[PDB]
C-alpha cells in the first residue's frame, strides 16, 4: 500500500462531472424554448465549486482589505469630484440590478442546460454575478459611509423608480435578459453585453475614475472583469453548443440583431451622458471609444469566431453609429430637462466643457450650448427662480416622448440623430414609437411591451407631491435628493417645486 | 495615464471643488430597511431590496407593469409562479447573515482544509486498516448512487433561481444548490482518492450509474428526484419538497445514520470527513429554509392558514413519496454484512424513530402537520428483510 | 388612491367561490390583456388584480379539498382536459395573430388561482414554444407598413 | 494632519525630487540566497538569513564576537548549545514553504471550520448514537491524559526557540510547538463540547490529571515527557526526541491506532475530526523535521557520520524509552471491552508492526539506524494482557 | 438529549489552561535566573491558539490585500522622497532583527515561565513578534520590488554588518534582550521597549511616513501596534507576577535602570538621526517628541502602576535628557563622517533644513551647520573630488571613538551633549568608554562585553577593499551601495574610494 503524499486535483472531478448526468424521457427544459443544445458540451474552464470558491475568495478578501484599509486611510472617499460622485452613484445603482437580473437569466440558462459541464459553467456564472451584485452594493455602501453626499446612495433603491432613465435601464438589463426565450436571453444577458458592452464598459469606468480621482471603483470593477473573462469563455462555449441545430440557422441571426439593437438603443446614450456630462476631467471623446469598443474589437473577432458556425453580423450597426453620434447628447438634453425626477445631482456643462464638446463634436455649440446657456440664465440653479426646464420645453413647443419599446426619453425637434417620432392608436390607447425597429417589434408583439409611461402615471399629480410620496425628499425633509447644481450651496427645496407648479400634461395624449 | 488622486494640480482642483460640509446627516446605507434583528445587519444592508419589484408584487417599492414581459401575456416576474402568498416577499432573512463574501470564504475554507487533510491522510496511509468488504463493495457501488441524488437536487434548484420572487430567498436557494453540488463533488473526490491510494479500485462512474438506474435499492430515490426536477414548476414547492420533507427524511437518514455510523463501525475514517461536511451544509440549508417557511409563510398575519394548508398538502404528498423511497432503500441494510447495534432491526427502528421525531419537532409542529412516527417507521421498516 | 380604495372595498363582498371566480375572470378580460375593453382603469389595475388574487385564494381552501386543489381548476375543469384542449387549439391556429389572440385569452381564462400552478406553467411553456416557432419566423421580411396594416393600428403623426 | 501623497504641492515636490531612472537593475529581494528549489521561493525570500550570525557561526554573514554575551564567558548564541555540527545552519528549508502568513491562515481555517462543524454537530444531535461505555469511560478518563502529553511536548519546545542556531529551524520549531498546544486545546474543547451536549459528563481536568499522574497506564509516557522537558538542554536532541522517535512511536501509535480506530468501531464520530486535525499537524511537523535532519545533518558532506553517530545514540536511547512507554500504555487495550479486529492480540501486533515499519522506512533507513520490528513489537506487546 | 445549536467559546478552554499544568520536583527553569514568578498568574487577554490565529489572520490578509492592490495601483512605491526611502530601508532592516531577537527573548521568557496561562501569553508574544519580523521583511521586499532604489533593500542582510550603527542596534535589540537574565530580558525586550520606545516609535513612524508620502509602512506598523497593545498587557501581568518575590526588591530597580539606560543610549541618537536628518518634510522637532514619549506618558503611568508593587523610577533620566538634547546631532555628525561604511544613501541638510534646525534647536548652526558647509564645499558629493569626511576629521584633530558597552560612535571634541571620553588599559588591550554608567558596567563585568571595534577589524585594510569584500558594491560591480547624495546622478565609484585612500588608523590605539 502506497503512502506517498498525494493531493487530488479538480481535473478528475470535472472529468467525471460530464458523466454525472443520467438519461431518461421526462427530463426537459422547464421554460419555453425552441433550441436544444447538444447533450455533450465541453467548457473552456475546468472549474469545480471548491476551486471556484478559492479563486473568488482570494480576490474578494484582497479587494475588501484594500478598500477597508488604504482607501479609508488616504481619505480618498471625500477626495472625489462631486459630479463623478453622482455619476458613480447612478452607475452602481444601475449595475447592481443589471447583475441581479443577470443571475436570474443565467439561472434560466442553467435550467435550460442539458450538459452537466454546461450546467456547472452556468452555476459558476450565477455565483460570479451574485458576487458582482454584492460588490456594486458594497461600492454604494462605502460611498454612503464616506463620500460627502450620502443621500443618493442611502435611498438608492427606494428613489430609483422615480427617475425616467430607470425604465430604460430596466428594459435593457432587468427585463432585457429574463423576458426573452432562454437561448436569446443568453446572448442578450451574456454575449451582447460581455462583448459589445460589459468588456469595454469596465475598462472605461476604471480609466475615467482614475482620471477623476476615485480609487474605490477601479479595484471592484477589475475584480468583476476577472470573472467577466470566464463569462466570455462560457458564452463562446455555449454558442458553440447551440450551433449545429436546424432551428438555429433560422432564428439565431434575428435574435442577435434584436438583442444588439435593444441593448444599444439605450446603452449608448446612457453611458454617453454619464461619461461626457458626468465628469470634469475627460480622457477621450465618448463617440470614438464607443465606436471602437462596439465595432472594431467586437465585430471582427466575434464574426471570425461565429461565422464559421453560420452567424451573420447585424446590419443595424450602420444606423446604430448614426444614432450614437448624437443620441448621448439627446439624452443629455432630456435628462437636464427631467432632473427633478432623477435622484442624482447634476451640473450643467461649463465653458471649458462647452469648448471641449465643440472641439470634439462639431456643431455641438449651435445645437446644445445655447440651450444650456438660456437654461443657466433663467435661474436653473437658483431655487428662488422657480424655473422648470420641462415647463420651458413645453412653452417652446419642444415636448419629450418616450419610446414604448425602449422607454428612452426622446425629443423629436431637438435631436440631430437619426430616428423619428411615431404615434400609434390601438384599442383606445395611444402609443409612442421612436425607431423603425422598435415600431416593428411593438407591432408584431403588442403583448410583449405594456410598460406604463410615467406621464400617465403622474397625470393629475403635482411634481412636488410625486417627489414627496416617492421618498424623493432628503433626510431633513425639506430638500430634494437631486439638485440643479453640483455645488453644496442653495439646495433646492420642495416648496420651490411647489412654487414652480409643474403638472404632467400627457404629451403622447396630445 | 495620470491618476486624479496622485496628480498635484488635479488633486488641488478636486479639493477646491469638494464642499466643506456634509450634505446629509445620516451615513447609514438603506436606513428604511426594516431590520429583523436589533440592528441593521450588513448582510441585510446589502442583499435586501436588491430586487426591483413593482407595486403589484407584495412589498414592491417600484411602480408600473414589467417593461418587457415574456412572450405572451405572462409577466417576467409575476406572482403566478408561486402558489403561496405573503404580505411581503422581502421579510425573509438568512439566520447566518450569509451573503456572498462569507459564503465563498467558508467554501474556500472547506476546499483548502479538505485538500490539506486529504494529503496528510494519503501520507499516513491510514486507508489500509479499513474493512476490505466495506470500501470494496458498499462505498464503490452505493456511495456513488447518493452522488446522483445530490446532483439531482442541485440541478433541481435551477428553476427557483429564475422564478424567485425575492432576493434573499434567491441567494439562499443558490447557496443551497451550491451545497448540494459540492457535496456531490466531495463524494466523487473521495471515490477518486480511495482509487488513488489502493490499486484496483474502480473510480469510474459507470457502476454508480448502474446502481442509481437499474438497481431496485435506489429506485424510490430516483423516482423522487425525477419527480422533483420537472414534476412541479412552483419554486416554493420545489424548495419545500427538496429541502425540508424529502431531504430531511431520506437524505438525512442516509447520510447521518447509514453512511456515517456503518462507516465508523466498519473501521472507516475517511468517510466521516465528507459526511460531516455534508451534514454542516444541510444544517445551514435547513436553518435557512425553516426560517423562511416558519417566519414568513407559516405565520403570515394575513394569508395565515391559506399558505399553511398548501404546505400541509405538499408535506403529505412528498412525505409519502419519501417514505416509499426509504422503504425501497433500506434493503442495503440486508445487503451489508450483519453487525450488532446499527444493522439489526431494533437499531434501525430506533434510528428511524430519531430521524422522524427530530423532523417532526423541527417542521410539523410549527407548520401544523399531524404525524405519528410509529406507523411511518413501521411502513418504512416493512421493506427491510 | 380612491379607485383602489373603492375596488378593494367592493372586493370585500366576494363570499362565494364561484362568484369570485366569475369576478376575477371578467375583470381579467376587461382590464388585463393588451386587447382591452377600456383603459380608464389602467396603471392601478395591477394592484386591484393582486388584491382579488389574494381574496380568491383566501376563499379557496375554505371548502375546496386537496384533490381539487392539486388537479382541478376552480371553474371545475380537469387540468389534463385544459392541457389537451389548449394544445389542440394551438395546433390548429395557423395565423400568428390568431395564435397570439388565443394564447392571451387562454391566459385570461385559466391562470392562478383559477388553474393549478404546475399545470398552468406547463401550458404556458408549451404555448410559448408553439408561439415562438410560429411567430419568430420571417420577422425581418414583412414590410413595416405591412405590419402596420395587418395589426389594424391607425397612425396619427409621422415625420 | 496632511498626507504626503494626497497633498498637491507636497506630491509635486516629491515627483520633482524622485529620479527618472532606476538605480539598480535587479528588483529581486535577497538574490544572493541560494534557493533549494529551482526558483527563490517567497518563503525563502523573507525568512532566510533573518538571523544575524557572526562568522564563527556556521554560514554566518556577520563578523565579530557577540556585542553582549550571557553573564560569564558563554556567548549568547554560541554553537556550544548544540551537539551536532553542520557546514551551514541556513540550509534548512521547510518543505511546505510555510512562513507566518500561510501558517496563521491555515490555523484560522482550522478554528473557523472546527467551530462551524461543531455547531452543526450540536444541532444534529448525533452524539446520542455514540457508545455509552466508550464516551463515558475511555474519552473522559484517558483521552484527557493525552492532553497532558501534548502540553508537555509543547512546553518542551520552550528551549529550542531560544537556543536555535538558525531562523527557518526556529520558525519550524515554533510552528510545531503551536501544533502541539492547539492539539491539546482541541482535546480539551472536544471534552467540553461532549459535556455540553450530554448532561452529567465531567468536563473538569481533575480526572485526566489523576489518570496522567497516579495511573500506571500513562506512567511511561509521563516519565518520557518529564525527561524531555529538562533532561536534555541540547535543542537538536529535543527536536529529534520529541518529534521523530518518541512522537512517531508513542503519540503516533496512540492517536492513529487506538483513539481513532477504537473510536470509529465504537460508534464515535466526533473524535475522528480532532484525530484528523492532530494527524495533519503531525504530518506537517514530521515532514519539516525529517527534511531538516536528513537533508542537513544526516547527509552533511563534511560532518557526515559525526552528526549521524549522535543521531544513532539518541535514537537508541529514546527508542528504548518510547518502547517502555508503549509497553506500559498498552494496558488500556485490556481496559476497554473486547472487540474483534483492533482489540485482539493479532490486530494489536499488526498495528505495532505497521507503526514501526513506517517509522523505520521514514527515519532509520536514511539515518542508518538498524532496527528489526519483530523484537520491538514483542517487547511492547509483552505488557499487554 | 438536547439538540440546540451550541457553539463553544475559548473562555472555557482558557479557564482549563490554568489547570493544564501538573506539579513535580525536577521541573525547573532551564536558563539561569534569580527570580521565580508565582506559579499562578492571570492574564489580561483570554487568548487561545485558535482565537489568536483568527484575529491575526483577519488583519494580516487585510493588510496584504491593501498593499498588493491599492499601493501598486496608485504607484505609491515610486512616489516617495528618496531620503525617506533610505530611512525606511534602514528602519526595516533594523526592526526585523530587533523583532527576531524579540522572539528569541520571549522564547526565553516562556522557558522560564511556571504558569500555564503566562506560558500561553508568552507563546502569543512569540508568534506576534514572528509576524512582526515577517512584516518588516515584507516591507523591505515591496520596497525592493517597486521603489526606485532597490540595492539597499536587495542586500539588506548581507551588507548590514559593514555599517557602524549596526553594532549599536545589535547591542540594544539583538543582544540587549537575549544576553541578560530571563526576568531582566523581559523588561528590556518588553517593558523598556513597549513602553518607553516601541509604543511611541510606531506612531511617530506612521506620522512621518504620512508626511513624506509613503503609505506602505503605516498599515504594517499599525498592525504591529495592534499586537503591541497585547504585549503591553502581557508585560504588566508578568511584572505583577514577578512581584512579591523577596529577591525582586533587591535587584528589580537596578535591572530597570540598566535596561533603560542601555536602550536609550543608542535608541535616542539613532531615531533622532533617522527622523530629523532622514526626511525632507518634518512634522515636529524630535527632541520634544522624544522627551514627551519617553517621560511624560511613560513614567507617570508606569510608576503609578508599579510603585504600588515597590518599583523605583530610574534617576538616569535627568542625565538622559541632557544627553538627548544633542546626542542625535552627535550621531548625525558621526554618520555623515562614516557614510561609506553604511548602506543607506544620505543627503546633507539643505538651507531650509539648516534654518529649521536652528529655529528648533538653538545653537545648532554655529556647531554643525558650518561643518556641513565646509563638507559640502570640499566635494562631498563629487566623486572626482576624492574627499573622505573621516580623513578631514583626522586632519582636523577630531577623532571618533566608539563605546565598548554600547558601541555608539562618539566624537569628544565635536559633541555638545553630556558624557566624556574614557580610555582604559586591561591586559594589553585598550578600551574606550563614553559614559559613566557604561564604564561601571564594563568594569564590573569585563567578560560581559567583548565586542570587537571595527577599527581593529579593518586595521591594515583599505576602505575600498573592505567594501568590495563585504559585498558593499552595487549589482553592476562599479558603484557603492551608499552615496553621498540623495540624487540619482554622479554616483560614487569604488575607484574614487581607492583614489581617496582612507586607511583605518586604530584611533583607540593612539
Ligand atoms: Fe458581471
Ligand atoms: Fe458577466
Ligand atoms: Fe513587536
Ligand atoms: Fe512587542
Amino acid at each position: 500500500v502506497n503512502r506517498a503524499p498525494v493531493g487530488v486535483e479538480p481535473q478528475e472531478v470535472h472529468k467525471w462531472l460530464q458523466s454525472f448526468n443520467w438519461d431518461f424521457k421526462e427530463n426537459r427544459t422547464k421554460y419555453a424554448t425552441k433550441y436544444h443544445m447538444a447533450n455533450q458540451t465541453k467548457e473552456q474552464f475546468k472549474v469545480i465549486a471548491k476551486e471556484y470558491a478559492r479563486m473568488e475568495a482570494a480576490k474578494d478578501e484582497r479587494q475588501f482589505g484594500t478598500l477597508l484599509d488604504g482607501l479609508t486611510r488616504l481619505g480618498a472617499g471625500n477626495k472625489v469630484h462631486p459630479r463623478w460622485g453622482e455619476t458613480m452613484k447612478v452607475i452602481s445603482n444601475f449595475l447592481e440590478v443589471g447583475e441581479y437580473n443577470a443571475i436570474a437569466a443565467s439561472a434560466m440558462l442553467w435550467d435550460s442546460a442539458t450538459a452537466a459541464e454546461q450546467k456547472n459553467g452556468y452555476l459558476a456564472q450565477v455565483l460570479d454575478e451574485i458576487r458582482h451584485t454584492h460588490q456594486c452594493a458594497f461600492i454604494n455602501h462605502y460611498y454612503s459611509k464616506h463620500y460627502h453626499d450620502p443621500a443618493g446612495h442611502n435611498d438608492a433603491r427606494r428613489t430609483r423608480a422615480i427617475g425616467p432613465l430607470w425604465k430604460g435601464m430596466k428594459r435593457v438589463f432587468a427585463d432585457g435578459f429574463i423576458s426573452g426565450d432562454a437561448v436569446e436571453c443568453s446572448v442578450n444577458l451574456q454575449l451582447v453585453g460581455e462583448a459589445c458592452f460589459t468588456n469595454p464598459l469596465i475598462v472605461a469606468v476604471t480609466e475615467w475614475a482614475s482620471a477623476n480621482g476615485d480609487e474605490i471603483t477601479p479595484t471592484v470593477f477589475l475584480s468583476v472583469e476577472t470573472d467577466e473573462l470566464r463569462h466570455m469563455a462560457n458564452g463562446y462555449q455555449t454558442v458553440v453548443s447551440i450551433a449545429n441545430d436546424p432551428a438555429a440557422a433560422k432564428y439565431l441571426n434575428t435574435d442577435l440583431n434584436n438583442a444588439f439593437w435593444t441593448q444599444q438603443k439605450y446603452f449608448t446614450p446612457a453611458l454617453g451622458y454619464l461619461f461626457e456630462y458626468g465628469s470634469k476631467f475627460k480622457v477621450e471623446p465618448w463617440v470614438k471609444t464607443w465606436n471602437r469598443w462596439v465595432y472594431e474589437d467586437w465585430g471582427g473577432i466575434w464574426i471570425g469566431r461565429l461565422g464559421k458556425y453560420g452567424v451573420e453580423s447585424p446590419r443595424s450597426l450602420r444606423d446604430a453609429k448614426t444614432d450614437a453620434y448624437w443620441a448621448h447628447h439627446d439624452l443629455a438634453l432630456a435628462a437636464y430637462a427631467l432632473w427633478p425626477l432623477g435622484f442624482a445631482r447634476l451640473a450643467l456643462p461649463d465653458e471649458e466643457d462647452q469648448e471641449w464638446f465643440e472641439a470634439n463634436y462639431p456643431g455641438w455649440a449651435d445645437h446644445y450650448g445655447k440651450i444650456y446657456n438660456e437654461w443657466k440664465k433663467l435661474g436653473y440653479e437658483d431655487p428662488k427662480s422657480g424655473f422648470i426646464p420641462y415647463a420651458w420645453l413645453l412653452a417652446n413647443g419642444h415636448d419629450v416622448y418616450i419610446d414604448r419599446v425602449s422607454q428612452v426619453p426622446f425629443i423629436p425637434s431637438l435631436a440631430k440623430g437619426s430616428g423619428s417620432l411615431r404615434v400609434h392608436e390601438f384599442n383606445g390607447k395611444k402609443h409612442s414609437l421612436t425607431d423603425d425597429w422598435g415600431e416593428r417589434m411593438w407591432l408584431s408583439e403588442p403583448e410583449r411591451y405594456e410598460c406604463h409611461n410615467l406621464f400617465e402615471q403622474y397625470e393629475g399629480r403635482e411634481l412636488s407631491e410625486v417627489i414627496a410620496e416617492g421618498h424623493g425628499v432628503r433626510s431633513d425633509g425639506k430638500t430634494l435628493i437631486a439638485q440643479p447644481h453640483v455645488r453644496g450651496d442653495n439646495l433646492w427645496t420642495l416648496e420651490d417645486i411647489k412654487r414652480a407648479g409643474c403638472v404632467f400634461p400627457n404629451p403622447l395624449a396630445k | 495615464t495620470k491618476r486624479g488622486l496622485t496628480d498635484p494640480e488635479r488633486a488641488a482642483i478636486i479639493a477646491a471643488a469638494v464642499p466643506d460640509h456634509a450634505l446629509d446627516t445620516q451615513r447609514k446605507y438603506h436606513y428604511f430597511i426594516q431590520p429583523r434583528w436589533k440592528r441593521l445587519s450588513e448582510y441585510e444592508q446589502l442583499s435586501c431590496y436588491a430586487q426591483p419589484n413593482p407595486d403589484w408584487i407584495a412589498g414592491g417599492l417600484d411602480w408600473g407593469d414589467w417593461t418587457q414581459k415574456f412572450h405572451g401575456g405572462r409577466p417576467s416576474w409575476g406572482n403566478e409562479s408561486t402558489e403561496l402568498r405573503t404580505t411581503d416577499w422581502y421579510r425573509h432573512r438568512d439566520p447566518a447573515r450569509r451573503w456572498h463574501a462569507p459564503y465563498v470564504k467558508d467554501k474556500s475554507e472547506e476546499a483548502r482544509y479538505t485538500q490539506r487533510f486529504l494529503a496528510a491522510y494519503s501520507s499516513e496511509g491510514s486507508i489500509r486498516t479499513i474493512d476490505a468488504y466495506w470500501r470494496d463493495e458498499i462505498l464503490n457501488k452505493y456511495y456513488g448512487a447518493l452522488l446522483y441524488n445530490e446532483y439531482g437536487l442541485f440541478n433541481a434548484h435551477s428553476s427557483v433561481g429564475r422564478d424567485c420572487l425575492s432576493d434573499t430567498i434567491r441567494q439562499s436557494a443558490t447557496f443551497a444548490g451550491l451545497d448540494k453540488v459540492d457535496n456531490a463533488q466531495m463524494i466523487q473526490m473521495e471515490r477518486l482518492f480511495i482509487a488513488k491510494l489502493v490499486p484496483g479500485f474502480d473510480a469510474s462512474t459507470d457502476v454508480p450509474k448502474k446502481i442509481w438506474t437499474t438497481d431496485p435499492i435506489y429506485a424510490g430515490a430516483r423516482g423522487a428526484v425525477e419527480e422533483i426536477w420537472q414534476g412541479i414548476q412552483d419554486w416554493n414547492e420545489i424548495l419545500w419538497a427538496g429541502h425540508a420533507v424529502y431531504d430531511a427524511t431520506f437524505g438525512q437518514f442516509a447520510r447521518r445514520e447509514f453512511f456515517q455510523r456503518l462507516a465508523t463501525v466498519y473501521g472507516d475514517t475517511l468517510t466521516p470527513f465528507f459526511t460531516a461536511q455534508s451534514q454542516t451544509y444541510f444544517q445551514t440549508t435547513r436553518g435557512a429554509i425553516e426560517d423562511l417557511f416558519v417566519y414568513c409563510l407559516a405565520n403570515d398575519p394575513e394569508f395565515g392558514a391559506h399558505n399553511r394548508t398548501f404546505l400541509n398538502a405538499w408535506t403529505e404528498h412528498y412525505l409519502a413519496r419519501s417514505v416509499t423511497a426509504l422503504k425501497d432503500f433500506v434493503g442495503i441494510y440486508a445487503k451489508v454484512e450483519k453487525v450488532a447495534g446499527a444493522t439489526d432491526r431494533a437499531g434501525v427502528s430506533e434510528a428511524l424513530q430519531r430521524v422522524f421525531g427530530d423532523w417532526k419537532v423541527d417542521y410539523a409542529d410549527k407548520i401544523g402537520f399531524n404525524i405519528d412516527v410509529d406507523q411511518k417507521v413501521d411502513a418504512v421498516l416493512a421493506g427491510f428483510k | 388612491n380612491s379607485t383602489r380604495t373603492e375596488w378593494e372595498g367592493k372586493i370585500a363582498k366576494l363570499n362565494s367561490v364561484d362568484q369570485a371566480t366569475k369576478f376575477i375572470q371578467d375583470f381579467r378580460v376587461a382590464y388585463s390583456s393588451p386587447f382591452r375593453k377600456s383603459y380608464d382603469l389602467d396603471v392601478d389595475y395591477q394592484y386591484i388584480e393582486r388584491k382579488i388574487e389574494e381574496r380568491l385564494s383566501v376563499l379557496k381552501t375554505e371548502k375546496l379539498s386537496v384533490a381539487d386543489l392539486v388537479t382541478k381548476a376552480t371553474t371545475g375543469e380537469d387540468a389534463a382536459a385544459v392541457e389537451a384542449a389548449w394544445i389542440a387549439k394551438m395546433k390548429a391556429a395557423e395565423s400568428k395573430y390568431a395564435a397570439e389572440r388565443i394564447h392571451i385569452e387562454f391566459r385570461q381564462l385559466y391562470k392562478p388561482p383559477v388553474l393549478p400552478v404546475n399545470v398552468f406553467l406547463r401550458t404556458d411553456a408549451a404555448l410559448g414554444t408553439i408561439l415562438m416557432e410560429l411567430r419568430n419566423t420571417d420577422y425581418y421580411a414583412t414590410p413595416l407598413e405591412g405590419l402596420r396594416k395587418e395589426r389594424g393600428v391607425k397612425v396619427l403623426h409621422l415625420q
